[PDB]
């Protein structure tokens, strides 16, 4: 009474419908202008004028 | 490791005031000759 076990598991079966099909979710997070950016795409740098 | 110092003596939590302490550059953004 007034006591529940919070830890639970997601039921995963390959025959379940699309509602129960697990989707791996990778949330992409970033910081803007808070530091020099060390991650930048392969965009070739140019000369300075 | 867990060995206590013998001659060590406790002291009450005395307090001390600071003057300019706590002032720093907020971040990598630079400013000069201005008041922000
Ligand atoms: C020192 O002695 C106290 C009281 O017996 C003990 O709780 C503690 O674990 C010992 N070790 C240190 C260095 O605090």
């Amino acid at each position: 009474f007034n006591c529940y076990f919070p830890l639970q598991s997601y039921g995963f079966q390959p025959t379940n419908g699309v509602g129960y099909q697990p989707y791996r979710v990778v949330v992409l997070s970033f910081e803007l202008l808070h530091a020099p950016a060390t991650v930048c795409g392969p965009k070739k740098s140019t000369n300075l004028v | 490791q867990c060995v206590n110092l013998t001659t060590r003596t406790q002291l009450p939590p005395a307090y001390t005031n600071s003057f300019t302490r706590g002032v720093y550059y907020p971040d990598k953004v630079f400013r000069s000759s201005v008041l922000h």
